[PDB]
């Protein structure tokens, strides 16, 4: 339907164990297509999806050049963060950044993102207007002033407006056969007794793409939100995802429950019940 | 500042004994990044296991998937074992075909 | 394609 591209950077310090480590991944929708690891024997921006491999020498040199610079830049940001927070050089800390572009179904730029975090909490984010920043604490304000002073926001907006949208349209074309096809889930309901009096019903969704899905348990048409146990949508390893929801029900009540599945691949949501044979 | 990982042990395709499959361990929602995961058969680690590149979710917690090629058997019991700064002891999650 | 940084915190 609507498509997006995101980049994820992670920087970790390892005091006394080696240099800080930098890892970058790129995705289009839920499909990872590139990787960089500063710890690789010979660090390189490598393909992780087949359709990206067509990209030329200028491209691959360009991104390896870029990612190695970024790793240096975040090694220094990690040091700077120590000043702002007055933290010791013995601790291990983590900086993260996620940024990308959303394209509306229409295909023009619909939204742009940039968010950064320190030790897993919000640090600074590019606002929706792509011109201003939101600082999480007084330390991030120090960065905020430097960045409006250096007009970074104008530079990242130039990226998301243009180069991000342009490559992501190019990728969507190259990866047409996988990126632009929705795989509906395969669904079935499972039963396991806990005891003679109670059993667990579990609703399964398998082999779907994209990852976005909703699973719901209802009893006599009313939501068992509070009593449903949900697991995080998980990768199958073949680029499709899985999920399940389960409830513990009194024996003999199994057919009052119905499992409802919503997925972009589905024409109409599915309603499932336990069917033993 | 620290979030413990959520572990799932599952197979790529529904299990049928003697038919080749993939064994997945997916760990998610954890912070910091330093984590170790091994896949176990009868309590001993499988030699060749690969993992996805590190990435994170909207709430900044990380996720990885550890996988290996395998063939399930009636006899054998498989598991996933995870170590993290939040775990007092390595936590072992046994594979259940039902989940 | 990724974004060139090169801003420092």
């Amino acid at each position: 339907g609507s498509h997006s591209m995101r980049y994820f950077y992670t920087a970790m310090s390892r005091p006394g164990r080696g240099e800080p480590r930098f890892i970058a991944v790129g995705y289009v929708d839920d499909t990872q297509f590139v990787r960089f690891d500063s710890d690789a024997a010979s660090p390189r921006t490598e393909p992780r999806a087949p359709w990206i491999e067509q990209e030329g020498p200028e491209y691959w040199d360009g991104e390896t050049r870029n990612m190695k610079a970024s790793a240096q830049t975040y090694r220094e940001n990690l040091r700077i963060a120590l000043r702002y927070y007055n933290q010791s050089e013995a601790g291990s800390h983590i900086i993260q950044r996620m940024y990308g572009c959303d394209l509306g179904p229409d295909g023009r730029l619909l939204r742009g993102h940039d968010q950064s975090a320190y030790d897993g909490k919000d640090y600074i984010a590019l606002n929706e207007d792509l011109s201003s920043w939101t600082a999480a604490d007084t330390a991030a304000q120090i960065t905020q002033r430097k960045w409006e002073a250096a007009r970074v926001a104008e530079q990242l907006r130039a990226y998301l407006e243009g180069l991000c949208v342009e490559w992501l349209r190019r990728y969507l074309e190259n990866g047409k056969e996988t990126l632009q096809r929705a795989d509906p889930p395969k669904t079935h309901v499972t039963h396991h007794p806990i005891s003679d009096h109670e059993a667990t019903l579990r609703c399964w969704a398998l082999g779907f793409y994209p990852a976005e899905i909703t699973l719901t348990w209802q009893r006599d048409g009313e939501d068992q939100t509070q009593d449903t146990e949900l697991v995080e949508t998980r990768p199958a390893g073949d680029r499709t995802f899985q999920k399940w929801a389960a409830v513990v029900v009194p024996s003999g009540e199994e057919q009052r429950y119905t499992c409802h599945v919503q997925h972009e691949g589905l024409p109409k949501p599915l309603t499932l019940r336990w069917e033993p044979h | 500042i620290q979030r413990t990982p959520k572990i799932q042990v599952y197979s790529r395709h529904p299990a049928e004994n003697g038919k080749s499959n993939f064994l997945n361990c997916y760990v998610s929602g954890f912070h910091p990044s330093d984590i170790e995961v091994d896949l176990l058969k009868n309590g001993e680690r499988i030699e060749k296991v690969e993992h996805s590149d590190l990435s994170f979710s909207k709430d900044w917690s990380f996720y990885l998937l550890y996988y290996t090629e395998f063939t399930p058997t009636e006899k054998d019991e498989y598991a996933c074992r995870v170590n993290h700064v939040t775990l007092s002891q390595p936590k072992i999650v046994k594979w259940d075909r039902d989940m | 394609q990724a974004t060139q940084e090169v801003k420092n915190w």
